[PDB]
């Protein structure tokens, strides 16, 4: 979670972070993609029968 | 909210992460030692 990690509970920190753009969209997208990739690997490996 | 996150008016079948849930604090507490080391302010001001 970008907010919790970078800023935490600081609302002014969150306001400053919102100026940086869409870095966190890419971060979360890559993390979810890695998760789905690991799941697909497990499936392709163990669900061949 | 899923629409607003995906930036699209249509959503396909699946599971989508949209926001974060966190319990907000209820009240604030402040703690300090037993601060009782007072100076002779009164003893000096009320002196004869």
């Amino acid at each position: 979670d970008c907010t919790m990690y970078i800023c935490g509970d600081s609302t002014e920190c969150s306001n400053l972070l919102l100026q940086y753009g869409s870095f966190c969209t890419q971060l979360k997208r890559a993390l979810t993609g890695i998760a789905v990739e690991q799941d697909k690997n497990t499936q392709e490996v163990f669900a061949q029968v | 909210e899923t629409k607003c996150t995906l930036k699209s008016f249509t959503v396909e079948k699946g599971i989508y992460q949209t926001s974060n849930f966190r319990v907000q604090p209820t009240e604030s507490i402040v703690r300090f030692p037993n601060i009782t080391n007072l100076c002779p302010f009164d003893e000096v001001f009320n002196a004869t």
